[PDB]
């Protein structure tokens, strides 16, 4: 219970924070072909394209 | 009897919502109250400056009458 409240407060602090979003907009483009051939796994594949979870 | 660690008949649920209030004023209301206090400060500023110019003209007249 306490941790659900604390992660809500973390999303209050950061996450729609203006300058952290302005820091991170379009950095680290990953083609899905590059995601496969370069062998990225997990949260990269979760975060760009393929609906792949073990 | 056995003395493991079970849950007692089921426990309560714990939320998983991104609970955000997004409170505060809107664009129009905050904008208008800022510009309204701005214009209030302008009117009081105008009043004090022109009365201050009256007194500074009196200081000029003091140096005029003092000089010869």
């Amino acid at each position: 219970k306490n941790f659900s409240l604390r992660i809500d407060e973390l999303e209050e602090m950061l996450t729609n924070n203006r300058i952290w979003r302005n820091r991170t907009v379009d950095i680290g483009v990953v083609t899905a072909e590059d995601a496969l051939n370069y062998g990225f796994s997990g949260v990269m594949l979760r975060g760009s394209g393929i609906q792949w979870d073990l | 009897v056995k003395q493991d660690m079970p849950p007692v008949g089921g426990y309560g649920p714990i939320d998983y919502k991104r609970n955000l209030p997004r409170r505060g004023l809107s664009g129009y209301s905050m904008f208008a109250v800022g510009i309204g206090a701005l214009l209030f400060g302008y009117w009081s500023m105008m009043r004090w400056n022109r009365e201050r110019r009256r007194l500074q003209i009196e200081d000029f007249e003091a140096r005029i009458a003092l000089m010869p």
